[PDB]
RNA sequence: AUACUUACCUUAAGAUAUCAGAGGAGAUCAAGAAGUCCUACUGAUCAAACAUGCGCUUCCAAGAAGGACGUUAAGCAUUUAUCAUUGAACGUUCAUUGAACAUUGAUGCAAACUCCUUGGUCACACACACGCGGAAGGCGUGUUUGCUGACGUCCCUUGUUUCAAUCAUUGGUUAACUGAUUUUUGGGGCCCUUUGUUCUUCUGAGAAGUGACACCAAUUGGUGUUAGGGGAGCUGGGGCCUUUCAAAAUUUUGGAAGGUCUUGGUCGGGUGGAUCUUAUAAUUUUUGAUUUA
């Protein structure tokens, strides 16, 4: 399945992220819902074109394979996904 | 940088090191890797991203280089648009300290499972 | 594997930016697991306008992003 | 297959999109979630630095000053007071301009929080599902409140003051109400 | 030649200390020994121009605390090579050293 | 039948690597990954005569002061264009592929 | 906590060292398959962990390294601050109409100050050559396992260090002397940022404890902490010495035992996780559209 980083992207739902795209566009806004395939949907999006302008989308849906990176907020530095030793409470049967 | 990186270590051994991962654009990300995956999606804590400008690139040609850094902090970079990663700083806490820390984490985890077994009773 | 969450945009006028400067505005008639997109009344906007026929379908490789021009 | 929820410490027997959405919107998940994030921050603020403090090696040390310790009950009390006060100073915002522009022609489009058009569609969409049992909007014009001092508004509130220095105020104000 | 003192013996082993002394003194001989007796002491050897540069000194080290200069009591080996027999002198000094 | 296993027989061997960018890399293989993420200690890497993206990607990797001498470089598989083996090595030994042999006995 | 109702969902596969023999599966056709599979069998290589060494190698105190998402700072130099249509005057200027961040910037060159975080500001010594415990890597040896772990000891102290006196015990020499250890008292130094004046609680160094404590939400839920040092017992490893036995030609090797020193510690499973194969070289990260022609 997923692996740690896209699990983090599944964690940072509804919080102010910033995306660069491969075009150089860095969308920024609240993260409505990410998928496992890194297609991410965003709201109140403020966009920076490659030309240097800035605009405001309301409701964007950027495809995963043109994301350059994504920045989540800082606090997720401390996240239970990163805990190397948290033991599993008897998986279901 | 005289850092003397571990001659038999790969990604999982490189954890919590300060990396200098480099991309297809030629942008550099600098920060603590805290996780990777199969596709080499990295997280990068406290990350700073540096470019060279097109103009400073002329000075880079065959020296002091005005690299442009923006600060991306906790970012989570992708395995598609990267090139290669190297290691820039060793982590904060040494091998004995990391080892004792992992011991304490495991003891606390076993204890939390004992508490789950107690609440289950 | 997972089909995308374009269900909110199901009848609402969206604007793809296709590929880097192509910008196509239509109504989202369909989506598959690859983000291949069936648009109705595609009207390619150059910064001059050009209409693109009744129905169209656009490759989910070429699609970079899409905005909901209609309110939700 | 199995989706372990690290907060809830429960499992999802088979991962799919809908059980993920329904779980992450679930109130149990949000409660354990909020407890955890608050918890990590109060741990990191509580956790003392305890640096190595590499002590250097050094005539003019003739003056000697008295330290001031406290009792363990006094320590615990003043720490509790500081905890409550940090928690106040973080949470508190400043009202004023809401209470200042109360009568205004376009107060009820601009400060009434989701009539602004910019953040406006959020608070309708950010409204929680209201499954359990049990707005001054744009309609307001000038002629709703013609003359605000007919129907008595409350006065401007008197400004707030540190209780630590509340004893040192001007006694006996000029001009009694 | 000139011997300098208080020159921070825990800087390096052999060549990086020769780089750090030449950097803060931005010479053809900078002898520094790892033995316990000669620890915070070093000897640079250029003789009259070296006497002029020693007369120029106020010099602090890259690790910190100020270095005191002084004239060499006998010579360095490079001064004896400049004055050049000498191989017999090196043999006699080695024979005195092993004694 | 994949040939990455070939490279997996090449730990502690000294190759060069030319990348899809145009970067040339000199330094031993410590390992290689399933999808050919090749990790390489004791690199010095060069850029032949130029590509500005490659100029940036060269300088920015530290220790540039145009040979850049680096302790340890992981290289992603889809960046490795071609890889020049040492000529001392005998190809007749390595391509035998004990897995392919066993599969011939499995048939 | 229990009940009821609704909504959603229920299984990708395989392997876990590799190679060669011993034996098995004692191979359903007239003495035999070939192969393939397993193993507390053995041999070889590899991987991982642990221990020990390497007279290994490198780095560890006003300055050195790194940073400023700071200033001096409008420091100095350069450049740029829309298009289309119509009218008028001599390509330009002005006016009207329609369409779509920032000049105190941006770019280049530096330079200086201030500030920030880290580090053995160790032990020794302060002198005329040609030390232990730290941190990071490399190599060697040995053990163990072929993935990993989960599921089904005692005592003292915690401000430290040194010096003198008193007393106790033990050893030696001829009641005296010397040495060691422990307790008490006192002085000197260093330090108390131990910032809450100290593993947790309480009291103003002492007392208690090793499920408890601390705290945020609404008794319940969540996270963290339960330490550090020293000594002894026991155990593991290395080095030296002695004795015995075997082999080879007094010497070498191997095994055992004792002493001394140093370092470290105090069977199963439809379980999950990790690694690697296969789907998987077709639009979403690894089988190329980032050398700009
Ligand atoms: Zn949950």
């Amino acid at each position: 399945m997923n692996g740690i980083p896209v699990k983090l992207l599944n964690e940072a739902q509804g919080h102010i992220v910033s995306l660069e795209l491969t075009t150089g566009a860095t969308y920024r806004g609240k993260l409505v819902e990410s998928e496992d395939s890194m297609n991410v949907q965003l709201r109140d999006v403020i966009a920076t074109e490659p030309q240097g302008a800035v605009t405001h989308m309301d409701q964007i849906f950027v495809r995963g394979s043109q994301i350059k990176f994504i920045v989540v907020p800082d606090l997720l530095k401390n996240a239970p996904l990163f805990k190397k030793n948290s033991s599993r409470p008897m998986p279901p049967i | 940088s005289k850092i003397q990186v571990a001659h038999s270590s790969r990604l999982a051994n490189l954890i919590d090191y300060k990396l200098r991962v480099l991309t297809q654009d030629g942008r550099v990300y600098i920060g603590q890797l805290m996780a990777f995956d199969k596709h080499m999606n990295l997280v990068l804590n406290e990350c700073i991203e540096e470019r060279v400008p097109k103009t400073q690139l002329d000075k880079l040609r065959p020296l002091n280089i005005k690299v442009e850094k923006r600060v991306l902090g906790l970012t989570i970079l992708r395995g598609e648009q990267i090139l290669s990663t190297v290691v820039e700083d060793k982590p904060l806490l040494s091998k004995k300290e990391r080892l004792v820390r992992d011991k304490k984490e495991k003891k606390q985890a076993q204890k939390q499972t004992k508490l789950r077994k107690e609440k289950e009773k | 594997v997972s089909t995308p969450e374009l269900k909110k945009y199901m009848d609402k006028k969206i604007l793809l930016n296709i590929n880097g400067s192509r910008k196509v505005a239509g109504i989202l008639r369909g989506y598959d697991i690859f983000l291949n997109v069936v648009l109705d009344d595609a009207m390619e906007i150059n910064g001059n306008n050009h209409q693109l026929g009744l129905q169209t379908v656009i490759r989910g490789n070429s699609i970079i992003s899409l905005e909901a021009l209609d309110a939700i | 297959t199995r989706y372990y929820c690290e907060y809830c410490h429960s499992y999802l027997t088979h991962d799919t999109l809908s059980v993920r959405k329904s779980h992450l919107v679930g109130k149990n998940h949000l409660r354990i979630t909020a407890d955890y994030y608050r918890n990590k921050a109060r741990d990191i603020i509580n956790k003392h630095n305890h640096k190595r403090r590499h002590i250097g090696k050094r005539s003019s040390q003739n003056e000697t000053l008295k330290v001031t310790c406290l009792s363990n009950k006094e320590k615990r009390h003043i720490m509790h007071v500081k905890k409550m006060n940090q928690k106040e100073l973080a949470q508190t915002s400043i009202d004023t301009l809401k209470l200042l522009y109360d009568g205004s022609p376009g107060y009820s489009k601009v400060f009434v929080d989701a009539n602004r058009f910019d953040i406006g569609d959020l608070v309708k969409a950010s409204k929680l599902p209201q499954r359990a049992n049990e707005s001054r909007s744009r309609d307001e014009t000038c002629e709703s409140n013609p003359f605000p001092r007919l129907n008595n508004p409350k006065k401007l509130e008197p400004p707030k003051i540190l209780s630590q220095w509340s004893n040192t105020i001007p006694k006996t104000s000029i001009f009694y109400s | 030649e000139n011997y300098t003192r208080l020159l921070l013996k825990h800087i390096n082993p052999n060549n990086k200390y020769a780089i750090n002394p030449s950097l803060p003194l931005p010479l053809l001989e900078v002898s520094i020994s790892r033995s316990s007796k000669m620890t915070n002491q070093a000897f640079l050897t250029f003789q009259e121009e070296a006497d002029r540069f020693l007369e120029k000194y106020t010099a602090l080290k890259v690790q910190g605390r100020k270095v005191r200069m002084g004239k060499a009591r006998t010579n360095s080996l490079l001064g004896x090579x400049x004055x050049x027999x000498x191989x017999x002198x090196x043999x006699x000094x080695x024979x005195x050293x092993x004694x | 039948m994949k040939l990455v296993n070939f490279l997996k027989k090449l730990r502690n061997e000294q190759v060069t690597i030319e990348l899809k960018n145009g970067t040339t890399v000199w330094g031993t293989l410590q390992s290689v990954s399933p999808q050919m993420n090749a990790i390489l200690t004791d690199v010095k890497l060069t850029l032949p005569q130029s590509n500005g993206i490659a100029m940036a990607s060269l300088y920015l990797t530290g220790g540039q002061q145009n040979i850049a001498s680096l302790q340890y470089i992981n290289i992603r598989g889809n960046t490795i264009r071609q890889i020049i083996l040492p000529d001392s090595l005998n190809l007749d030994s390595l391509l035998v592929d004990q897995k392919q042999l066993n599969s011939l006995r499995r048939s």
